[PDB]
């Protein structure tokens, strides 16, 4: 998996991507952040509609994708999977709350990446 | 408006299928 170009964990600045959150922190409180994006070298999956998304703190993290879904606005031939922090969510037990306080980091930002292949590690 | 990061987007499990 040999990454060539940043993540927009890495690329875009912390304290940036940090300060972002603040805002759904003081608007969006009940909301829980999340970065879903292209995986680096998705041609398949179009380019989501938004970068930012504001998950129910009342849901699943399974919700979460049913969304997604929408916002791409596939095929029920078309094939999609966000991977949560790289990794797919084969087991949807958790609440996008908890999902999120138990992967996302101190900058207080989801980063999920959605693509055609759930099984491409 | 795209012009600053008021609000980001929805995610209503209403508008789903």
């Amino acid at each position: 998996s040999m990454p060539s170009e940043k993540t927009f964990k890495q690329r875009r600045s912390f304290e940036q991507r940090v300060e972002d959150v603040r805002l759904i922190r003081e608007q969006h409180p009940t909301k829980i952040p999340v970065i879903i994006e292209r995986y680096k070298g998705e041609k398949q999956l179009p380019v989501l509609d938004k970068t930012k998304f504001l998950v129910p703190d009342h849901v699943n993290m399974s919700e979460l994708i049913k969304i997604i879904r929408r916002r791409l606005q596939l095929n029920a031939n078309q094939a999609f999977f966000l991977l949560v922090n790289g990794h797919s969510m084969v087991s949807v037990s958790t609440p996008i709350s908890e999902v999120y306080e138990s992967e996302r980091d101190e900058d207080g930002f989801l980063y999920m990446v959605y693509a055609s292949q759930e099984t491409f590690g | 408006m795209s012009g600053g990061d008021d609000d980001w987007t929805h995610l209503s499990s209403k508008e789903v299928d």
